[PDB]
């Protein structure tokens, strides 16, 4: 047998759940005397494998 | 006495052909603790020279 054999039918890994909220926080805010200036990058640290 | 036994659990039913009814594969592992207290009385007084 196969999951293959419903043919609109996906296999599924039952993977895990993480409801956490978190911020992309961007953008200047400006006031009379000073600005706020946010930016976010998602970053990538590469395997080093030595 | 202390039974133990897995809960069994069903294999899938629904849109894949030819399933028929299945059981998932399941074994069980622990650890048994077991305590056991007993009750000691002395060692009678020797009155023996040897």
């Amino acid at each position: 047998t196969s999951v293959n054999s419903a043919e609109a039918s996906t296999g599924a890994g039952g993977g895990g759940s993480n409801p956490v909220k978190s911020m992309w926080s961007e953008g200047a805010t400006f006031s009379a005397n000073s600005v706020t200036c946010t930016f976010s990058r998602q970053f990538l640290i590469p395997y080093d494998p030595e | 006495q202390i039974f133990l036994k897995i809960l069994p659990q069903s294999g899938p039913i629904g849109g894949i052909k030819s399933m028929g009814i299945t059981t998932l594969v399941q074994y069980a592992v622990g650890i048994m603790t077991v305590t056991m207290t007993f009750k000691l009385g002395p060692r009678k007084a020797t009155g023996r020279w040897n």
